């Protein structure tokens, strides 16, 4: 079990897969990442410097980055929102899954190696987000396909 | 849920007097006792519901008076 997560003051209860705490119809091997129930209210963390996942989702949902970020703070413990990883490498498809649950959409992520689904299927809203390793590793709104 | 006796004891501890049931502190403390009871058996839905409501009450209090919020969460040991 992730030690920072098990000592996170904003969290309560056992460490469990996201989908166990927030059951939806998630694609296989997504929503399996470990987390805990959010207990304490928002600390109003600064938006991440590396925030283009939020910008990409914002473009697609018409929800401001600030609102997306405050929403994440209602469901994930702070240790999962502000840490060494987020500050150096940015947000991840785990955050995307959390947003997809909160805002009831399913995202198709058009990665360098093809489209990947993240978010609950028991939804109507659909969004498109592109990811590339680049460099730099970058999310953006819309579709992208590669091949020969 | 909570017996009338348990409820009364919590109101006494966290409220101004027995009639102070508008107090956010009291409401949060009552939920906490139920939440702790529920984990004591471990209705995962009931647990989420209470944690969620409590979080929103805490948010309400934190926005009004950070110092009261801080004192309350320490008294209840909500920081693990």
């Amino acid at each position: 079990l992730p030690a920072p997560l098990t000592n996170d003051p904003t969290a309560i209860g056992p460490v469990l897969p996201f989908e166990e705490l927030h059951p939806r119809r998630y694609p296989e091997n997504t929503a399996t990442f470990l987390t805990r129930l959010r207990s304490l209210p928002s600390n109003h963390l600064p938006q991440p410097t590396l925030n283009c996942l939020l910008s990409a989702v914002s473009d697609q949902t018409k929800v401001s980055e600030e609102h997306l970020w405050e929403s994440l703070q209602t469901i994930l413990p702070d240790s999962q929102l502000s840490n060494e990883e987020t500050n150096t490498l940015g947000l991840s498809t785990e955050h995307l899954t959390a947003l997809a649950h909160l805002y009831n959409f399913q995202a198709t992520v058009y990665s360098d190696r093809g489209p990947i689904l993240f978010g609950p299927s028991d939804t109507i809203k659909r969004i498109d987000i592109t990811h590339t390793t680049g460099p730099p590793s970058h999310f953006s709104p819309g579709k992208r396909l590669l091949g020969s | 849920s909570l017996s009338t006796e348990a409820t009364a004891k919590i109101v006494s501890e966290f409220g101004r007097d027995a009639n102070d049931t508008g107090s956010t502190e009291v409401q949060v403390a009552l939920l906490t006792a139920q939440i702790n009871h529920l984990q004591g058996h471990f209705s995962r839905r009931g647990l989420l519901r209470m944690v969620s409501q409590r979080r929103k009450l805490l948010d309400y209090l934190k926005r009004k008076d950070v110092a009261r919020y801080t004192q309350l969460i320490e008294r209840l040991g909500l920081r693990r």
